[PDB]
DNA sequence: TAGG
């Protein structure tokens, strides 16, 4: 069963900073997603660019898609390729509405935490 | 000696002398020790003093049952609430203070809610072992600041119970996030009027009482809660148990109506998977209802509780001393010397105050 | 560190929802093998809750492995007027059936599965939470819950 | 005189 995954900076994961490969959770707004191989485009902007991971699903079948909501996936972020970063879905869930910045301030703060010792 | 007939009093100003009056230290008004004292060391005490609420009564007898030689003027009780004041107590106290009307019209300024000192009033400690005011030969009172205006009243804080090892000396009221444990005790009691006996279907028994003809519905439900970091014992009569389960009008009308036929149902608990521990019936539908959300985080809510301590600090006689632990984490049962749960009376249930974006679905009925 | 007979403690009596990655670095106290250590402050039935990467169908347990982007552990969910009951189940029956792909919590009792710190799941509910909606506030308090006193000394 |  698979690895852990944190929450890095949601614009610096698509560019190549955080080791990829180890597992990841990360969000998305899903735009066009692709059906065959179950590949939503997650996008990724803080005021600063669109960067974009790309997520596969391989466990679960039936899992259908929604327009216009981010989506977390907790599972493999491989070093993709040239323009992609793929989070195979073995983890996939809904986000809507929730306050997300603040999530990624609380991270921050949890990050901080770690440092306590 | 005393002042004659004809003669005349004067105030000499306190604009006239100021050597001494410069120290006019209050005017008598004991302390925290003085009051937190089981035997103060004199018979009349002196202090500053708030009040929330007032009430009447008879001057009821001496246990309640004695002779029929006359009918003594009804010097009828009377018992105040007081947020104790003084410098110390830095979080607000209680007590109730009573007042005997044998010549005794109570003076004025006497509302639920002003600010006012006292002096010379006996302290005691009942039976019941709880700390009491009284009047004497010289009783003192003396008002400090109207009763207000504005009632704007003052909820209860928002803390966590990392920090409440003691009793007291601390919001003796207050709020914190939690989740439901387990039940205490549940007693569904339709139950007669000047007596309280058991009324099948509405209808009692020893029904040689009174001229009352429909029951009283006794509804106790009483909870264990953890919170966190400790225990929660918690207790509620009449009005948390519907909702603790979680009935609206009509739905806790049915329930009642249903169990209107026996009248008293009782279930006991004391913790998580504990079964029913008083005496219901086995075989009665409503019984295995209850047990089938007693087993079900419908009753074991994740929410917010309002608590403050039951065993008011009129006199705490401690409820035990330390105990034992034989129980298992990892897979060991593990021995220390630790202590009992606590008293914390529910006051106003919090529901479930999480987050309302679980779902943009939420309902429509 | 503290012996058992030196845990008046808190949660010595209490649950606790603590740091998942720090539960792994919990230390398994070495006077009864398997209650875990947060600088020396002992639970007896430990909180958690995320993502769920892991299910199997055991003989007695779902196999849930939640991470909460803060670190794996893994949980072995032990598989849990009244005609109106008909209505009943209808209303817990749904939190209490879960498929793959969403967020779970977990609470219960604390093992050691061969080097895994296996949770053993004395309650636990479906939850809506997939969406990480009391997260927020959730890990506001996770890190104030440490901060708190069970990182810190014991008094 | 004064809690269940
Ligand atoms: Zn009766």
């Amino acid at each position: 069963l698979p690895k852990p995954g944190t929450y890095y900076l949601p614009w610096e994961v698509s560019a190549g900073q955080v080791p990829d490969g180890s597992t990841l959770r990360t969000f998305g707004r899903l735009c066009l997603y692709d059906m065959i191989q179950s590949r939503v485009t997650l996008m990724a902007q803080h005021g600063s660019d669109q960067h974009q991971v790309l997520v596969c699903t391989k466990l679960v079948e039936p899992f259908h898609a929604q327009v216009g909501s981010l989506y977390i996936v907790l599972g493999e972020l491989q070093h993709q390729q040239d323009r992609g970063s793929v989070v195979k879905a073995r983890v996939l869930t809904c986000v809507e509405g929730m306050n997300l910045p603040l999530l990624e301030q609380a991270i921050r703060e949890q990050r901080l935490y770690k440092q306590e010792r | 000696l005393t002042v004659q007939d004809n003669w005349t009093l004067e105030l000499e100003s306190s604009q006239d002398i100021q050597d001494v009056l410069d120290a006019n230290k209050s005017l008598p008004e004991s302390s925290l020790t003085d009051l937190l004292s089981d035997n103060f060391t004199d018979s009349l005490v002196s202090f500053s003093a708030e009040i929330l609420s007032r009430t009447l009564c008879e001057p009821l007898v001496a246990s309640l049952w004695m002779k029929l030689g006359n009918t003594g003027a009804m010097r009828r009780c009377v018992k105040l609430t007081v947020a104790l004041e003084t410098a110390e107590c830095e979080f607000p106290p209680h007590l109730d203070v009573y007042i005997e009307d044998p010549h005794l019209p109570p003076s004025l300024g006497l509302l639920p809610g002003a600010r006012v000192h006292f002096s010379q009033l006996e302290k005691r400690v009942s039976r019941s072992h709880n700390v009491y005011c009284c009047f004497r030969s010289s009783t003192y009172v003396q008002v400090l600041s109207f009763p207000p205006e504005t009632t704007i009243s003052i909820p209860l804080p928002h803390i966590y119970l990392a920090e409440l090892l003691q009793g007291g000396q601390s919001p003796f009221q207050a709020t914190a996030s939690c989740h439901i444990v387990s039940v205490f005790s549940l007693q569904l009691f339709w139950v007669c009027a000047y007596c309280t006996s058991i009324c099948r279907q509405g209808k009692c028994t020893r029904l040689s009482t009174c001229p009352t003809q429909t029951a009283i519905s006794q509804a106790i439900i009483r909870l264990l809660v953890e919170d966190g970091t400790a225990e929660a014992v918690v207790t509620c009569r009449n009005h948390h148990v519907a909702a603790a389960l979680g009935l609206c009008p009509r739905e806790w009308a049915s329930l009642l109506d249903f169990v209107q036929v026996p009248g008293r149902v009782v279930l006991q608990f004391a913790g998580p998977g504990a079964q029913l521990e008083s005496s219901a019936r086995v075989d009665e539908p409503m019984t295995m209802f209850l047990w089938t959300l007693c087993t079900s985080p419908s009753v074991l809510r994740p929410i917010v509780l309002s608590f403050e301590l039951e065993r008011k600090p009129s006199k705490i006689v401690p409820l035990e001393p330390p105990r034992l632990q034989r129980f298992q984490c990892g897979e060991l049962p593990f021995l220390t010397h630790v202590n009992p749960r606590l008293r914390l009376s529910c006051l106003s249930i919090r529901e479930s105050e999480y987050s309302s974006s679980l779902g943009i679905l939420a309902s429509s009925c | 560190e503290t012996p058992s007979l030196l845990w008046l403690d808190p949660v010595f009596l209490a649950f606790a929802k603590l740091y998942i990655r720090d539960i792994l670095d919990m230390k398994e106290s070495r006077q009864v093998p398997g209650v875990f250590l947060y600088n020396g402050h002992p639970i007896k039935q430990v909180d958690v809750l995320g993502t769920v990467i892991g299910v199997r169908e055991r003989d007695a347990f779902y196999s849930y492995g939640v991470d909460d982007s803060t670190g794996v552990i893994n949980c072995i969910c032990w598989k849990k007027l009244t005609s109106q009951l008909k209505k009943l189940q209808e209303t817990i029956e749904q939190k209490t059936k879960i498929e793959i792909g969403d967020t779970i919590r977990v609470r219960g009792s604390i093992r050691t599965y061969r080097e895994e710190r296996e949770i053993h799941a004395t309650t636990y509910y479906k939850v809506d939470d997939p969406v990480w909606n009391i997260q927020i506030a959730r890990m506001l308090e996770l890190p104030t819950i440490y901060r708190k006193v069970y990182d810190q000394p014991f008094h």
